[PDB]
């Protein structure tokens, strides 16, 4: 899942277009054979970039063309981590519907549920729980989503978790 | 021209947001009660630098403007971080373009680029900077500092940190006021009066190397040279110059507002003529850019480009002039890390000096045709804006009026630029003047785990910043001249994310704790250059009237598009459009 | 009006004498060798404020005066307390009166006075303050800060002090320069380059609330919200305004010396027109005072008067205009806590705007007769100097301590002169002090021997007392993208009564919690809420009038004869209107 | 005794060879001492005036005169790298192991400034290579601390 960084003209353009939200250019590039899992120097693939910047249609195109749904960056984080962290609900569903590892841990033991929890993204928390997220998973410091809810004073999130 | 006053400050190892939020906003909030100020703008950068430009009404006296700015800044100095205050803040009243470049080479190739830059900084720059008419002087290189390059494996082996190194340097590179034997008021009958000399600043790598960090259980000694490499080297390593392909340094000189260009230039030459007889052997002054005869080439790569890729573009530009244009070009003075828009890893500039006019017969061999051919030749360089020019469409500021934040402002900008692109009949090349967000390494310190282990937050943050960013500790004396001492990690221990975990901090109980025990990290995007306009977050947008349209029509359209942006986003016209 | 430069500084929590002896004197001792200086005066107040006014000869270039005063001020800057330097000392060249007031209200009622004041401070004031010809801008309210309101019971329960709170806020509300991965000089061949981002300033009450103060032995956590209420609130709470009885804030704008009034007013309106389209809903600019169509009412109570009492008198004044003068008066913008005497709890001002010239026919509906009637109606208000006037023949006298006599002796001498002046109604009318009377103050003595025996440090004692009862500016934070201050202070109910002193605990070097009562004693005494100085010596300003058809000259002559009989070491001078 | 003593101290300090020969001829005390206990020989040794040194020694200058902190003309010559002077002093009887008030010897001082030929000459004349100062340090310890490996060879 760690895709190697070959700054090969079309992969590099694909990385740029996925970032900037250029749906058309992405379609063109994919049809011209661009590596759908080209990675930049931090291990981000076009699916990471689209998931971060909230570009739903590009996420869908990329997965349709064989994007690794569980691509890891150089610190172990996946596109679903990014989408959960930044509140992109519709992306979170598409990713999970396409086989994203709902319990993936980055190098710090942090899961998408932890990230969604920490920023109070409640609809994301529910979706992830719906897909099998381990409500009791602990990061490297022993913290659960519930612990996050207590530290942040987020009673609505504590309630969802029960 | 409306006179402009510039404030510059620096914060070693700071990111753009840190600079903006501890320096730029503080200064801007205190730029009140100053007469005749038309507008203010700032950039806060990932190089740890800020530049705030205050532009005054036409006919303002630039002396009075500068004085008023300096005085308000003086009253705001106590509000700035000590790290910034101690670098020196400057305030200049100068033209934004260069009057001349003084180049320096060594013809015997016996001095490196770094040596040449130190020589210029230590022996030439200050006298030039005091010359009447000289408004700003940029060194194309850096003065030496004493560089303490720390090794985290050796620090950990002896149960030490960068905090212990800093403390020892402050204690043992010290200049002590110790009074006098027979000092006043004295006893009756005193025969002897003499100064007491105690510690004095260190002057050499050897002396820094023998700073005593600790004495072990068994009485063996740990010297600074046992945990660090000790060498003279630049205070920074951001700017490197070449003259016709050879190592160089020099001075870029900007004319003070209202000074006489010919008189200033002649005073500079007279000052260089006093220095020349004392140059070390091989050193020589060249004159690569005296303001026909000359032009510049800008090199601007996207944010995130390395020193190495900027260099590769400049080598292509230089090569073109020294081969394809060798009949017209006498010299090229190329600077990597400084550009038309100032300091950055992704920018460069080349100053080009033509052979005598008389030896360039033909319209095709005059400055205009040469720059046009060069711009065409450079128009296919990948992922770089490269153009050749001499020192007008529109200049638009998009403005955050409601606390929206950088991310929303970038979205509004992109909405406006998308809409502009759909009217190619009215507007052409509607673009941002600044830089795009790039990946940054976000590290969270876990306060609970730090407290549980007895590791101080101050020790953690000093360790991280000193090792990965560098820290100015105090001064020392190099060949009779006061200069700076910097501690930083040696390069090989601060290159990659896994290196974070080889740095250890000492807990209150004496145990060494690695960074990995109390921190976590992730990648995210943020800005390498945050802009402000009249004290508010801003993004500058340039562009022009499409062919056969007036500037007014194109401006009117820009305003119409701007009226359809998300709530809380305003705009203003600046520069040529004001 | 000869040109004046004003130096202003602020020391939060400081009494008048502390301001005078750690700030005012240090600055004034450098105010010599300044060209065309006629005289200098200063006030040092128990609001923790100082103002030093330097008055220059007519025709002096105000730029040059300002430059020369600031030059001398810089000699004193490194000797001032850090707390004063960090508030930002100001040096202004303005007229002493307001050119206009810009009022701000919320016609949806969806913003409190405090919200409006923050909005104005955060989105409007700076731009106005940079506008050419604006000499001074006064906010009628306060910008938000992040307020941490400590509870001493909770702090003591966890063996914490305000020092621990302050330390934690500096450590956990921090903006860290952390360097770069792959920065220069690199290992050659390096491709990765990225900024390291570590701690960054906090932005919300929620983040401040989860600052971690300590981890117990059992592993439980004490967070800052467990010892403190956390909310946005004014840097200070001294200035409150109303427009026609509804919540308001505003900007009082004074003209820069020599600047053009028409032009500057116009530049101010053009700047306000840029701001207007971005206001939140309900927010509206109003124009309660453009300099005649306008006048002011001054309210001055005795020193010792609470905010509530000044409000009661302001309510009477506004009531009068809105009932009795409702056919003539368009609007009243009333400000409690600020007035002609500047900032103070026993002072207010009302800015009154009249209806059109055309709608007020007759002499009796013109500003002179309105103000005459107003002053007359307010002449019966008890224990308050209230008068109405638009905008010569008094005198302005300075009694001066010229021998180190001290404040108490100078007061006695002043009372002697005032009683003697009272016996000459034929030459002198309404001879009176311009300043404030002494009021009770709470004197606390720290016992050094006890502190040393218990192992409680003086710095911890002082920070605990000052932070709890006075408020301490800790560091900055970012509120909605703007840098703002962070203050720690006791919640109100734990700093109201003398016995509350004993509820505050300090931690000894051995970890024991020691109440303030173990190492301190207290008593009531009197002292000054406003100490005055004239040309660098303690002084007391006395105003009055020549009696009907005596010249100011004969009036001044008698004051001088009466002054010649005062105790040794007490001198005098003439200032202001009496100086020529 | 002499007003001429004071002039000899100054002439020796400032290098004036003729003036020294003259004042000697007219009877100046060759062992005149200033307020810090420096003799003409101390001054000529510190400031490197070889011919003044030789001239003073032939006129009976005391080769082991010590200042008020115990230092001798050989300390000064050795510390400041005046090789020819070190040899002349030693040739004229200088105590090669003289210790000042801090237990510092001419070899310690030469070793500290890296004056290798002087270290060699001192050692020929019988310098105690293991002499320790008040802190217990030897010339060898000095060489180790300063990282001067050429000096550490020789000791």
């Amino acid at each position: 899942h760690h895709h190697h960084h070959h700054g090969s003209d079309l992969g590099k353009k694909l990385l740029e277009a996925a970032r900037a939200g250029r749906d058309d250019e992405v379609r063109i590039l994919m049809a011209n054979g661009a590596d759908v899992n080209a990675a930049d120097v931090v291990g981000w693939t076009p699916l990471h970039l689209a998931a971060y910047w909230g570009h739903l249609e590009i996420v869908e195109v990329l997965l349709k063309n064989g994007a690794d749904v569980n691509a890891y960056d150089t610190l172990g984080s996946t596109p679903l981590h990014l989408a959960a962290h930044f509140g992109h609900l519709e992306i979170v569903e598409v990713l999970l519907k396409n086989g994203a590892d709902v319990n993936a841990k980055d190098d710090n033991g942090i899961t998408p549920l932890h990230l969604a929890a920490n920023r109070g993204h409640l609809e994301i928390v529910e979706v992830l729980l719906k897909y099998g997220a381990d409500v009791n998973a602990q990061d490297k410091f022993g913290k659960t989503a519930f612990d996050i809810s207590i530290n942040n004073g987020n009673e609505d999130l504590a309630e969802i978790l029960q | 021209a409306p006179p402009a006053v510039t404030i510059s400050a620096s914060y070693p190892g700071a990111d753009a947001k840190t600079v903006q939020d501890t320096v730029t906003q503080v200064i801007e909030q205190n730029m009140n009660g100053i007469d005749n100020l038309m507008y203010m703008s700032s950039n806060s950068d990932s190089t740890g630098t800020v530049q705030i430009t205050l532009t005054f009404e036409s006919g303002t006296d630039a002396d009075i403007a500068q004085v008023q700015v300096q005085n308000k800044l003086q009253l705001a100095m106590p509000l700035l971080p000590q790290e910034v205050q101690q670098q020196g803040v400057s305030v200049e009243k100068s033209s934004s373009s260069f009057l001349m470049v003084v180049g320096v080479i060594n013809t015997d190739g016996t001095m490196t680029q770094e040596d040449i830059s130190d020589y210029v900084a230590a022996n030439m720059k200050d006298a030039i900077s005091r010359t009447s008419g000289v408004g700003d002087v940029q060194l194309f290189g850096s003065q030496y500092a004493m560089r303490i390059w720390m090794n985290p494996n050796e620090l950990n082996k002896f149960q030490l940190t960068p905090v212990d190194v800093i403390t020892a340097i402050k204690a043992q590179n010290a200049q002590v006021a110790a009074g006098q034997l027979g000092g006043t008021p004295p006893v009756k009958g005193q025969q002897l009066n003499a100064s007491i000399i105690a510690q004095t600043r260190l002057t050499s790598t050897e002396e820094f190397g023998k700073i005593l960090l600790k004495v072990n259980q068994d009485g063996s000694r740990v010297l600074l040279r046992d945990v660090a490499k000790i060498e003279l080297g630049g205070e920074n390593y951001d700017i490197i110059a070449e003259f016709n392909g050879q190592p160089a340094s020099g001075l870029g000189i900007k004319l003070a507002t209202g000074a006489n260009a010919l008189d200033t230039a002649a005073a500079i030459r007279a000052e260089l003529a006093k220095m020349e007889p004392f140059f070390p052997s091989g050193l020589k002054i060249v004159y690569p850019y005296d303001t026909q005869g000359v032009f510049m080439t800008m090199v601007q790569l996207p944010a995130g480009a390395t020193q190495e890729r900027t260099q590769k573009v400049l080598n292509e530009v230089t090569h073109y002039y020294l081969t394809k244009e060798k009949n017209n070009v006498e010299s090229v003075f190329a600077v990597n890390g400084f550009g038309f828009a100032g300091r950055g890893q992704n920018t460069g500039i080349a100053f080009v000096s033509l052979k005598d006019w008389a030896d360039r017969p033909g319209e095709e061999n005059k400055v205009e045709a040469i720059t046009m051919r060069a711009t065409r030749a450079f128009s296919q360089i990948k992922d770089a804006m490269v153009f050749a020019f001499n020192l007008t469409g529109f200049d638009f500021e998009l403005i955050d009026q409601a606390g929206l934040g950088h991310e929303k402002l970038t979205q509004a900008r992109n909405q406006l630029l998308a809409e502009a692109a759909k009217h190619p009949d009215m507007l052409t090349s509607v673009r941002p003047n600044g830089l795009e967000d790039t990946p940054q390494f976000k590290i969270d310190i876990d306060q609970e785990k730090a407290q549980a282990l007895g590791v101080s937050i101050n020790d953690i943050n000093t360790t991280l910043g000193a090792a990965w960013g560098g820290s100015y500790v105090n001064d020392f004396i190099d060949r009779g001249r006061v200069k700076k001492v910097y501690v930083m990690s040696e390069a090989k221990y601060r290159m990659l994310p896994d290196d974070i975990g080889d740095w250890y901090v000492r807990a209150a109980d004496g145990q060494m704790v690695p960074f990995s025990a109390f921190s976590s990290s992730r990648w995210e995007y943020g800005s390498p250059r945050l802009e402000r306009y009249n004290g508010l977050p801003s993004m500058e947008i340039l562009g022009q009237a499409a062919p056969g349209k007036s500037t007014g029509e194109a401006m009117e359209l820009m305003e119409q598009l701007a009226s359809k942006l998300p709530t809380g986003v305003g705009y203003d016209w600046t520069g040529m459009s004001y």
